């Protein structure tokens, strides 16, 4: 839709700060920094790379809206999901206890609040019970 | 006693698919059953020892096919306890499992070769063929995963180009021998009558079985057979003496790393990524208010998708190098950001310290 | 002398019990004694050579039986010299030991059979199986701490994956082998009467034994086992290559970590913790004159016990880490710790100096 | 004895600072630098490891007093410290001179005073030889 | 289709001179077929099998000789492709190869004993020798390289002294054991009548052939059999033992070597070096101006090219330090390197630090 | 020709000597000759070549007579180019070590073997026997270091407990297997007559040799010795392997260290501390003078030798641990020490930074 | 030619700061400092080992006469340049498309300019095509 | 002889700083560094090591007599020299070149002047041909 294009526009525009029509590392790292997070020029250029496909340096809005267009279910990503949730799955048979959850998903790496891991609970814990199943929330998810 | 029931089928369940531990014992056991019937079977082929060990075969075999039909439907249950093969749909999805329809498979041929036996139309030889078969094929299912052959196959590939050298060299020092001592004897000894018999003899001298059918008995056909057995039974020895340090070396090496760990980070920022870029909804009350809660912190919506779709990218990328860690690429690319870092950090100390002489 | 007579006794235990260095040879000359003694038991089971050496069997007996005791009484001395095992009590204590026990009832059963041969009722069978039984059970003796067992079985169960993929893949190409050999000759070779014949075939080939009754006669025959030869021999021959290798791989690592040592510092946090801890007294003459000293340098009771404690908890975790380093965790950790602390220091120096330019 | 449960609660309002009812990291390393010996954020994170088992990132009264109800005889601790002494037994019999002791164990780790280590000698060395016996000590110490 | 032509040709050329990858199954084939016309060869040798046998090896000469055709030509256009052998003069530069002209060689060669066959005069025997020793031919042109000679020679001489060791110790043995057991038996034994039939005995029981034609039969022949061959067995097997763990640990270390790569700086240096070295013209319109532009970031004409030329060669040394980097010697350097520096860039801070408190 | 004539002896002695490179061909060829003898030695036992072997024989042994005698005396010379032998006297004193010595008595019974067959009373067997062991003797005397031996024993030590290990196991189940199968068989088999023979078979089989004079040939036999034999074949096997791995890893770690090299410091700070307190004179003209400088740099006297001792005392421990540097040892020494010695640098910093601030 | 010789002293008193006759370290670190790049002492120390033969520790006017004398034909510098072409031959036949170089031959190491890479690319590439072929190349550079 | 004894204790005093009969770390770090050479504490350590036996941390009058009373001679130091020399053996005769030791054993550890490298050569090289034999000489710096 015309609206999608107008907001990826104005907010290309908005990161966009000499005005050269791309993104570059300096820019994600002042907005994201502005966003509280201060990054590591690794990770910018992490990003430089993962979007870009000419190997510009920046981020281009072609490449841009190309991967707007992507969705999780047209990304390929049920494999990594399912393995990293699988890594986790100390038992193996596919069930997490909730408060396990709770215990670590918000105390490692980038910590989420409990809020977060509690809608995490009720979005995957679709029986209330505690023992959320990951293949079937993150298949739906992936829907 | 739902959570008896639900600790009793997972026990059962850990057991019959995934034996960690002490479960083995179990599973020998069973092995430990076929096997005996396998000999049994062999037993039965001769003629002098057939009436015991028909009978003992019959007893074994009816003992088998009952522990089999129990433990196929107990793993049926096993396999209900697994998410994945949740109800009964789920646990017919499983029975399609190619290792649980060859299982019942040979289940169904048991009881049919018993029961023609009931019969009596069966020729016994049928029958024997048919229960050896499917004791093989037990067998073969107690791998049930194709793990041995994997790690077989993993191993013979790693050390491809020195299994080919030494199957080469070996073969043309075959080749070389059999035609010299085949030479040197010909007539002289009856065993060598052509060239067939002398690979024959090269074949089984090599590999050091040494039958003894066969032999030099020429002086010149034992000094050339001296000459190259000395080189040849090295040669033809050497797959198994690389295979066998391959393997060590890779236990070696799986012991060091697999017991490395100190993982699930990149998977944890995985989760974290696909939460928030799923989280990019349409302005519903689901976490999208706490999408609104991240752009707090800083049109502007197209941004915050690409970055969280940015996370998620580069979250995959660090689980995919963090699923199999090397020592040496580990090591190596610390001490080169550490380094580094240290140096920059030490240039940037020299930069402070000018400008404040200059203060 | 008492030194003397107890420095003599601390060498005599070392030598029996603990044989660090040249001690050993003094073992060696009783194996050597006790095996020769095993050699001529076998001459005695030849009817032709009976005579002499039965005679010379007899005298190695009498002079074995004389050694075995002198030993043991000796042996008793020394656990004597050792602190566990002072006094009467000790003594009889250590020689409850099950080798102990073994060895005292082999030397009885002895100098039974020697006394029943002088009495010449007993059956020269009964005392030749019983004086060959014992000179294996002094043999196993020899151990005297399962040394060979323990290091075996850790070998076998590290690489046990390994070991039951060739076990799994030899046994497969075994039947596989030995079953078309079997169809090939069947009746055209005497050898391969039955499927029997066949496995013992495939068996004694497979392994390299060859002995030569059984070996095939025909084309196809003699291709086949060619072609399943040439990789049964290696996957018979791989478990002792991989058990070889792992053997000098562990004692590479082995000459590597024992020779690091560089230890007992948290062996010394928990001999001075444990005392503290039992310094934490009912306020007596004792260490907890030392404990209003270690509080001095600071109702307060309890924080003073607690923090002992801790100490102790703290540094038995320390030992525990401690008993059995590992060079790749240890090195990995002091890594990640020196350089994650040179980083925070770097960045305080950058604080630092920011606020010094701000000064 | 209520005595005992008085002393407790004194000390463990001592140790407290704020007065949340538990002992955090700084508290033990402050109220321990008074004691002279400043510590590694590493050890006070090793004890609130060891007191506390709901991981709360403290020290409270009830693991407190549970860990103080554990003597020396309930510590199942002698493994651990015969193990410790046998390292330090250079001949392996099982006697050390005390002047083994006296040049080692106050040279090494936390190294203990003359007066201490002499107490060690009288204690453990009953027939008072200077040939201490550690097995006997330790097995009389967790008596 | 210039650019389907081209693509077609290095497909070719890589399946044919440089199979990386799936187009080894291409080889493998050709293998076969090769290795079955050699199997069909020996049964032409017997006399039983002599029809079947030899139309089926004629049939096979006929696809054979197609094939190699047909692959020589295909791979004359392949070389073709690469630029070292473009064009007609290229190509036939190519061809010179030794590899190639034996294999047109042997193609000739198998024309002509068909073509003999055809005429009848040329015997039998001629033409079998013939076909054997053009399949031999193919069969050692299958390496086309000799890099399993190569491997194998590096990992021998590797370990020359080891295989010396071996060989050596193993030789003293099997001449101490031989002459014993042939003291020992020499009349009693009829096997062994001669110092030379020992010396047969003592290789093929040290090497563990065991034929079974010579064996000692009197109690002090086995007695010395056993305790010579216990310790000859395993010196005349330790050389397939040591070769095979030294392919292992080769392989490990190639792994990790090869698998480092991270290179192509230094090979970016020399390209940069000899360009601008080449640069240094007699003040031409080409890079020359380059140079004049490099000179003005600054009679100086020498100096330049000096320079130029100084780069070239440090350049060079470093490509020839970095063609096969050794994990230890990089990492030694790399930390001695690092911590030098940093070492001295503290004692700078200490120096500016304290003229800071003189400022 | 004073520089030709020191280089050319100089050259003589290296191939003769220390043959590093090359020079090993020469020592090949005179181990060929010497070999080609023995060969020739056994063919003369043999009574039906003793002809053409004898003659053969008689001028190979003139043709090594000739070179060994003009080997010796050409040692003997380039044992005078070395320093440690220079002069009649110093020659003489080359002679008397051990392997000269015996090289020169194995020439003068060579020689007076072929004296004494000129004279013909000596009798053929004994010229034969002398001739044979002045051969083996030769062969030996080709280590003239016992290198072999060293490297062997050294090997055998290191893994001292694992292959007492597989000698003890594999001793026990080939006792326990021989004792099975002789019960097993005893009378239904000719073969098993006696335990020597169940235990000879045992040896025969675990081993691997399988000669087939001995074999079971009962049910019970037969299934017996296949469980016993398939885990004895691998532990008989255990030791080959196990040294094979030692080697191999030994060959590995030998050519990461002497390749490290980067030494001779220590052993130049112990020259320079030699020196110097040899220099500790009586006050005369020598380096004395230059002791005076050493303390011009600052009764006095004892001081300066104190220190000069020092230094030497000193570099004498350093290059006694830098004879043989330890790879893991350097490492995490190194380590400890730069990053003990940057922490304490860094905490300079805090310490200097602060009182900047309270400056 | 006299006029080379003057040339070669003229430049090597230009090099030359103190007038010892021989150019140290310190000199060819400060002429190319003014030549915009900073080297490193090793690279200087690199210079000194390659020139001088005798070990003085600088570089001294014979040698340098003699390196100037030797050019390319003469340095036996045939095998080196191949093998780093190999090395950067993705296909191994021998053809490297001009947008490679200009990717990579002016992203690593010394870095060169847009001119630079393209005057390789049209020395080298005599047919124009973009398919450099580096042997042929090398070899009439190495005439 | 009374002189020696005299001479060291003269000059064990002038050592001695705060005047405990003992030579301590620092008091030869000083005295060392008034010679010119500043050691690190690990060679001072390292010296005290190697005088004292009962391991006092310092330097006692009795060690330094019985260290002075030791010569050459009376060292076992043979082996430890011809083994340096040895490693500096190139061609393992047991000749060296003078030129050798000049361009070497001046230009590694701790080097040595002009002066004291010839007044080796002139003292070892008895024969003056610069082929130095170091057995010899070292045999007889020993007896
Ligand atoms: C020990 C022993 C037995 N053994 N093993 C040998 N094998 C090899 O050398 C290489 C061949 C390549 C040089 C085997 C690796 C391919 C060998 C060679 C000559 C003489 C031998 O016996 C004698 F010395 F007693 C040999």
């Amino acid at each position: 839709t015309e609206e999608q294009i107008a907001e990826f526009k104005e907010a290309f525009s908005l990161f966009d700060k000499d005005g050269d029509g791309t993104i570059t590392t300096k820019e994600l790292g002042t907005v994201m920094r502005s966003l509280g997070q201060n990054p590591t020029e690794a990770e910018l250029q992490d990003m430089i790379n993962e979007v870009d496909a000419d190997g510009n340096g920046t981020i281009d809005f072609p490449e841009f809206l190309t991967m707007m267009a992507r969705k999780m279910k047209d990304t390929d990503s049920e494999e990594e999901i399912r393995e990293a949730f699988r890594v986790f799955d100390k038992d193996g048979n596919g069930y997490i206890s909730a408060a396990e959850l709770r215990h670590v998903m918000t105390n490692l790496g980038e910590k989420l609040t409990d809020e977060e891991v509690d809608e995490m609970i009720r979005e995957a814990d679709i029986d209330g019970d505690g023992q959320v199943n990951y293949e079937e929330f993150v298949q739906m998810m992936t829907a | 006693r739902n959570a008896f029931y639900r600790k009793l089928q997972n026990f059962l369940y850990n057991v019959l698919e995934r034996p960690r531990g002490w479960a083995f014992i179990y599973h020998a056991y069973v092995f430990l059953l076929v096997f005996s019937c396998l000999v049994l079977s062999v037993f039965s082929t001769i003629k002098e020892y057939e009436k015991s060990s028909e009978g003992a075969l019959y007893i074994l075999e009816i003992v088998t096919i009952v522990v089999f039909g129990v433990e196929y439907f107990v793993r049926i249950w096993a396999a209900g306890c697994c998410c994945r093969y949740r109800g009964w749909r789920g646990r017919l999805k499983f029975a399609r499992k190619p290792f649980c329809v060859i299982d019942i498979m040979v289940l169904i041929a048991s009881i049919a070769v018993l029961a023609a036996g009931s019969q009596g139309n069966v020729f016994a030889t049928s029958a024997l063929r048919s229960l050896r078969f499917l004791q093989i094929l037990r067998m073969i299912r107690m791998d049930r995963r194709g793990g041995t052959w994997k790690l077989l196959g993993s191993v013979v590939y790693a050390h491809s180009k020195e299994l080919v050298t030494a199957w080469y060299i070996g073969f043309l020092c075959l080749i070389l021998a059999s035609f010299l001592v085949y030479l040197a004897e010909k007539g002289e000894n009856d065993h060598f009558d052509t060239y067939a018999d002398a690979l024959w003899w090269g074949l089984i001298t090599l590999t050091t079985i040494g039958y003894g059918d066969k032999y030099p008995q020429t002086w010149n056909g034992r000094l050339l057979a001296a000459t190259f057995t000395l080189i040849g039974v090295s040669f033809f020895a050497l797959p198994a003496g690389i295979l066998g340090s391959g393997f060590a070396l890779k236990v070696q090496e799986q012991h060091r790393q697999k017991h490395f760990e100190k993982r699930r980070n990149p998977a944890a920022g995985l989760i974290q990524s696909a939460w928030r870029f799923y989280a990019t909804n349409l302005s519903r009350t689901d976490l999208h208010s706490t999408w609104q809660y991240y752009e707090r912190t800083v049109g502007l919506k197209v941004s915050i998708r690409a970055v969280c779709v940015m996370r998620f990218l580069v979250s995959k990328r660090k689980f995919k190098e963090s699923l199999r860690p090397y020592d040496v690429m580990d090591v190596i690319e610390q001490y080169s950001a550490g380094h580094l870092d240290m140096l920059s950090r030490i240039k940037s100390l020299q930069s402070r310290v000018d400008q404040i002489v200059g203060r």
